[PDB]
């Protein structure tokens, strides 16, 4: 089905988001491994899963559309050196990302592309949940203290 | 997340209605208990827990968007002297908690809160397709049946 | 049969009871799950569905007795904004319950009510063995452990 | 094989029969669920796809026959208001659609279509069967009363 | 509950078209086991069951809000006489539902009709699901030819 | 353990590659589920999450030797029009990396690295692996055709 | 077969470094298990094993290359007396067994021997990364969580 032009360059857009978010997350969840912090690990690797199947979902909707997935760009990833800044900067990449999701669920509503929308409101139901963890993470710093936290991360379960 | 100030007040009267709900249908089906009609007691004891479940995702809404759920507030209850009348205080209260979830719905799309839509998008999908529908249902076996041959089912 | 009036209000004064303790314990168990505090979250909502178990009973009381069992009144919810808070205010209305059903339990045995009695006594076996044994511990635990190592605990 | 061109008109009026009899079979199938009558919703929904199997099979001899199965054309539907009126159309149909299955038998026999003569008479019984279970219904409603009758199709089972 | 008359109208037009494809669904369905192609059959059987419960809901949702589900009238078939040509009948009866699928929508939502839009959303990415399966096909025919096409379904499994 | 800064250049720049071989085999695998080629499909997927464990064990090992994995930089990706283009961009892509994984295994042995180099090893005959996989399908193109070739990619297994 | 000569004393080398290994692996496991540290007990108790595992491959491999195996000959030991010295210690040790390894592994290439090769490669390959990558990883977590909240996982 041809699809229209706007909604494949915002679909595109949160590709090339959700590629960045993959890329990102497995950095982090190495950089997590290769300090011991096992349950961080798990989380950010399951959660670059997540963005791997949101990604693969928006390659194969840009292509029933008859457009063309770029998954030549990438966005700049935000790495942090310790697990509170990798926190953070987790956390503005999904108010970005969650952003976008909005405005194309906004546009994709606009033309009528409804599968599209139910598509987005998948991606952006993960992203939130994904959102909703990295604030109880915050308030778990602040409640427990930075190094209570992390020792509650260095056992995967 | 912040969410929108109007989205939180909608959600927190829609709370309001879910915990009112809860509430009638408790007492309904104690008194449904209470006769006897064992059938009447175990749907509406059902549809106060699917109430409870409902306000749960309600309030972990509210606090996700960083408000403060009201559940100290309540609605009038609407209670049932006889079945008939239980049933039609029941109906009359879901038409008014899909109506006030509609008018919910189309804020939450005027402000871009998608995902609170979907949340409500399931409640409107129970009180409709789980409880309103079941209800006319009831009402419409009622006429048919007779109130002494419906209540024998019930039993 | 027809229970004594004064049970009756005193049944249904423990009945607004049991559903304040539901509503407190409902909003303060999604406000420990806001915080990722899980632990807290789950015992708490356990205990908001024992008062509603406990509102059951006395619901069921009530009607049997043949009065009518008040859902709609309910008392001054005190909802806490830390951790200790939302502990201390639970453990504060704990201990209202408890007394409460302590007076409820002497009318119940000089009004020869004795089954009212018992299922009383069976609520404030709950109230006691169950809850507010376990919110003492857990502010003991505070006390010993310290603040954010007891919350470490229940994440 | 060529099949010959009387057999496969009946055989084709056979087919519009059953098909007609599908669709007022499950819109009555679902008013009776939407009035929580959920055994006559069963028995009529098992109804409709059984003549769904008979029409299938209509169309597989047609087509072995060499002809085009007609499944444009469908016949006026009766359509009742209330449970006695919905069985009683229920009953003109199938006595109809009887006598139209005999005098494609007659037919059969006469042309020496003997195959076509077997799966008309295994749609006679079905349909038989099913009239027999309407006038068992049309008894039921005259013993017990049409609100004890009712009251007996409440649950499924 | 008492529904919008416009959404009532909307979803009775969306029924009929969901029956003429059934039946065309199941005409092609037969017309191919009737050449030897079972794995066409077998899709084309799968998809006139699906457009089954599509039907089905569709009648539910008509009569939960109260209005008259309309099975008497179809639309007109596109019956096509090889396998090409089946496909592209398929093809531009998906197309003219979709879009009939999305006006509906448009107006549910219009209506503050959200259940109805539901559904009628999961009609549309079932048979937008089609639609893929349907152009995947047409570009396999273009890609392998017809004769190596259809000797890929003979076999059904 | 502090690695060689070479040591870790050539494992970043190996790691790019494998993250742009990701990035083309998973679009090539999702073009061609778009056309329906369903065993092409399952062959490049499996070789985009194989490329997938391929960059995790790189990352892993530069974070171990204490430098900084590179996610960041990708590599120009060739991305086919039809099956044969697209075998022939991977094929190129494969040389390219073999060279490069050739090289780099020079190198650690030159540093005594030799845990990066059994780490090498294993790419290398991953990647020879699929080299080879990539041989067979052009001598199988040159023996049956394309067309045919195609056609026994239509089924997944 | 007849091994290289050089071969076999880097052998010898090598099957001493991993005795010596063993004994201070095994006396820091005894020494956590003396202080309630069972898991780091159970974790250098375990890499006490493959040291043995380690030594037995090379005693079968120097007495296949008809060479004599020293079991007898022992390095100086570095026993710790906190839990951070032994950690020290052990990482201290682990990297001079995997830096003389990675000399006989040249050797051994330059000699021809490439089956002793890939016997210390799998050697070079469970010393930096079974236990060289944990000491690094548990040093890294005490500068995290600081030393008694990692003791205390240790239990
Ligand atoms: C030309 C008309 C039709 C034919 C030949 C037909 C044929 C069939 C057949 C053979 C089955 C499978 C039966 C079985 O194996 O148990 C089926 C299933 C079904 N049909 Fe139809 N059908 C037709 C129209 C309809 C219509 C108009 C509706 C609803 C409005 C409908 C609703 C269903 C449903 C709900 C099912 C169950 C789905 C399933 O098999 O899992 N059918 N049909
Ligand atoms: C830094 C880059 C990436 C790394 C390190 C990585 C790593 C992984 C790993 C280890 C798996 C699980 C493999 C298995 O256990 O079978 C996986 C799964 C997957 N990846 Fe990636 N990946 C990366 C990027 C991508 C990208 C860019 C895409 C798509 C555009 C993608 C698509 C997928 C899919 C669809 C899966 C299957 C989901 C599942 O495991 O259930 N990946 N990835
Ligand atoms: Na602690
Ligand atoms: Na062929």
């Amino acid at each position: 089905m041809k699809g229209h032009p706007k909604v494949v360059g915002q679909l595109n857009r949160v590709l090339t988001c959700e590629l960045t978010a993959i890329n990102q997350y497995f950095l982090h969840a190495r950089m997590f491994k290769h300090w011991g912090l096992e349950k961080l690990n798990h989380v950010e690797y399951k959660k670059s899963i997540e963005d791997m199947k949101h990604a693969d979902k928006l390659i194969e909707r840009v292509l029933f559309l008859e457009g063309l997935p770029n998954l030549q760009q990438l966005e700049k990833l935000r790495i942090g050196e310790h697990a509170q800044e990798m926190l953070d900067c987790d956390l503005a990449m999904v108010q970005e990302q969650l952003t976008l999701l909005r405005d194309a669920i906004t546009l994709c509503e606009a033309e009528q592309d409804y599968v599209s929308r139910d598509l987005l409101e998948d991606i952006l139901e993960d992203e939130e949940e994904h959102l909703d963890w990295l604030e109880s993470q915050r308030e778990l710093i602040g409640l427990t203290g930075i190094q209570n936290y992390l020792q509650s991360q260095i056992s995967e379960s | 997340m912040k969410g929108d100030k109007d989205v939180i007040d909608a959600l927190n009267r829609l709370l309001t209605g879910e915990l009112s709900a809860m509430d009638q249908y408790f007492v309904h089906a104690h008194m449904y208990e209470d006769w006897g009609l064992n059938e009447l007691y175990e749907r509406i004891a059902h549809e106060s827990d699917d109430e409870k479940g409902h306000a749960a995702k309600l309030v972990q809404r509210i606090l996700f968007l960083e408000g403060v759920p009201n559940v100290a507030a309540r609605e009038a209850l609407n209670i049932g002297s006889n079945v008939e009348e239980m049933l039609r205080n029941d109906l009359a209260y879901e038409y008014k908690v899909a109506d006030d979830l509609r008018k919910v719905i189309a804020l939450c799309e005027q402000k871009k809160d998608y995902q609170t839509r979907e949340i409500l998008e399931v409640l409107l999908d129970d009180t409709e397709s789980d409880h309103m529908y079941w209800l006319e249902k009831q009402l419409g076996l009622i006429d048919r049946i007779g109130l002494a041959n419906y209540l024998q089912t019930k039993m």
